């Protein structure tokens, strides 16, 4: 018989949760036409400018001036020529803007420096497809919508079969959502997949938090790992962004995250000791087991080969 | 339980790493003060 799979996705903000459900919609649905995909046009520059914004937003509060002077007046310009482009639109004259913005050394060097403030993971993907982009015959592509960046109003979910089963994907997210709401969102669950941003690991800590941004991911992993009620629910760790984690390692040291690290600092010991990490939160490992994929969110092949492994978890967890 | 609170801590508190999302809104046009 079929059997409803309430799958619920958990993990900080930028940890990828948003982009598994838009990978499912196009790995097994129907994806997005054309007639769609140029539904996004909007979102993709307002998404571009954000990003350009963002930078030049951090260039202030860091004080990192432009390469050459003339900027500052494009900068200046960035922000009318914005707010007056009806959306879905880019003029000649915005993408020239941004090209040069994006071109200047003081910005790049700012985008550099990321680490020290919050820029999405999407910017760059954006900002070097200005020539594509920004001429006017331009059709966002599936990658291109994949990239994109909408509304969390309430909770976001899909429905899809696979392997003759109804999976429900559930995805909360900055909406604030109460006791009630969680309870009635953990009750019938049959897997947690929780999302964690490996990238994540040389981000500077904000004025208010104690520990860092992998620590409290670590934080609530343990006590969705360990909690009782989850026993029977299949736990799924997703160790995403491993394609920004792999550019990263190279320069800034995993010791940022973890001081006490003392391995080298090559992709393949800094993921397997973050992979530690998270596992040996584990109180129970004799009793439960951690499902653990290294992914990349935005990548439609890994994700879909991913997936199909934690079906097969799920198709037997089930004692069968 | 304090879970609750966690969850909206770490899934919620950044989400702001994303003021980066959705349409172009009035709010995030404000010149930047080193204007
Ligand atoms: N380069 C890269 N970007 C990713 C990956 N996973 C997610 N992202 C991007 O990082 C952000 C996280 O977004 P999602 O929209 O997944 O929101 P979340 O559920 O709040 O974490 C988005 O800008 C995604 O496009 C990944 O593996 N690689
Ligand atoms: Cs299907
Ligand atoms: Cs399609
Ligand atoms: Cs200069
Ligand atoms: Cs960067
Ligand atoms: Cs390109
Ligand atoms: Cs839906
Ligand atoms: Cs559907
Ligand atoms: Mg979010």
């Amino acid at each position: 018989g079929a059997r409803e799979v309430k799958l619920l996705l958990l993990g900080a903000g930028e940890s990828g949760k948003s982009t598994i459900v838009k990978q499912m919609k196009i790995i097994h649905e129907a994806g997005y036409s054309e007639e769609e995909c140029k539904q996004y046009k909007a979102v993709v520059y307002s998404n571009t400018i954000q990003s350009i914004i963002a930078i030049i937003r951090a260039m202030g509060r860091l004080k990192i001036d432009f390469g050459d002077s003339a900027r500052a007046d494009d900068a200046r310009q960035l922000f009318v020529l914005a707010g007056a482009a009806e959306e879905g639109f880019m003029t000649a004259e915005l993408a020239g803007v941004i090209k040069r913005l994006w071109k200047d050394s003081g910005v790049q060097a700012c985008f550099n420096r990321s680490r020290e403030y919050q820029l999405n993971d999407s910017a760059a993907y954006y900002l070097n497809d200005l020539d594509r982009i920004a001429q006017p015959n331009y059709i966002p592509t599936q990658q291109d919508v994949l990239r994109t960046r909408v509304k969390t109003t309430g909770i976001v979910e899909t429905h899809f079969t696979f392997k003759d089963l109804h999976f429900k994907m559930f995805d909360v997210g900055g909406q604030r959502s109460e006791r009630k709401k969680w309870i009635h969102c953990f009750e019938g669950v049959t897997a947690i997949i929780f999302c964690v941003a490996l990238s994540d690991y040389d981000l500077v800590l904000a004025e208010d938090e104690e520990m860092n941004r992998m620590h409290e991911s670590m934080k609530l992993f343990d006590s969705i790992c360990n909690n009782k009620w989850f026993t029977d629910t299949s736990i799924i760790l997703f160790l995403n962004k491993k394609d920004l984690f792999e550019e990263k390692i190279k320069k800034s040291p995993l010791t940022i995250c973890y001081p006490e690290y003392a391995g080298s600092n090559t992709y393949e010991e800094a993921a397997a000791y973050i992979q530690c990490q998270f596992e040996d939160l584990n109180k129970r490992k004799d009793t439960k087991e951690i499902y653990t994929h290294f992914t990349c969110a935005t990548d439609t092949k890994n994700v879909q080969f991913v997936f199909d492994a934690v079906t097969d978890v799920i198709i037997k967890n089930n004692l069968k | 339980d304090i879970e609750g609170l966690v969850e909206l801590l770490n899934r919620v508190q950044s989400s702001g790493a994303h003021d980066q999302r959705g349409l172009l809104r009035k709010e995030d046009l404000v010149l930047p003060e080193f204007l």
